[PDB]
């Protein structure tokens, strides 16, 4: 991820003033997340929806 | 369209929720605790 | 008779029990001059605590004491 760059894709954390802004590491954490599940699958056993 | 902000600053504490639960309940604490004192303290004067 | 100055009584009270729920109640509590903890920072919340006491007085007539000690 480019510095100075918003991802299409990011997740957005609450500051302070409570509003959202984007956040490096958890849109970091998200997309690794997506990365992995592109690569190997994601599993959703013992999940009730 | 206009926005007006009235709030007094409001805006800037943090934590408002907790910040006036903290308020409140040191002021029934403080009430109550003073209300039983005295009244125990009656009573004793009272029975001695 | 009413040689009142040379009474004295002495009663083992009984046991009395008290539950220590909400701070109101250490407030109260530390008022009394009379209750003294040997560790004065003492956690009394959520504790049971028992008192076991003896009253000696004496008399000045019939209806009041010339002193009054429990402990």
């Amino acid at each position: 991820i480019p510095r100075e760059t918003i991802p299409f894709l990011h997740l957005r954390k609450k500051t302070p003033a409570g509003d959202w802004k984007y956040d490096r590491q958890l849109s970091s954490l998200f997309l690794d997340g997506l990365e992995k599940a592109a690569f190997n699958g994601v599993t959703f056993k013992d999940k009730y929806v | 369209p206009v926005m007006a902000d009235l709030n007094g600053g409001l805006q800037f504490v943090p934590e408002l929720k907790e910040f006036t639960a903290k308020l409140r309940k040191e002021l029934v604490e403080t009430s109550e605790v003073r209300k039983a004192v005295s009244i125990e303290t009656a009573l004793e004067h009272k029975v001695v | 008779y009413t040689d009142f100055e040379n009474t004295f009584q002495k009663t083992v009270e009984p046991v009395y029990q008290m539950h220590i729920k909400t701070s109101k109640d250490i407030a109260v509590l530390r008022s009394k001059e009379w209750f003294q903890l040997d560790d004065e920072d003492f956690d009394l919340l959520n504790k049971t605590l028992t008192f076991e006491t003896e009253t000696e007085v004496t008399f000045k007539n019939a209806n009041i004491f010339s002193s009054v000690k429990c402990f």
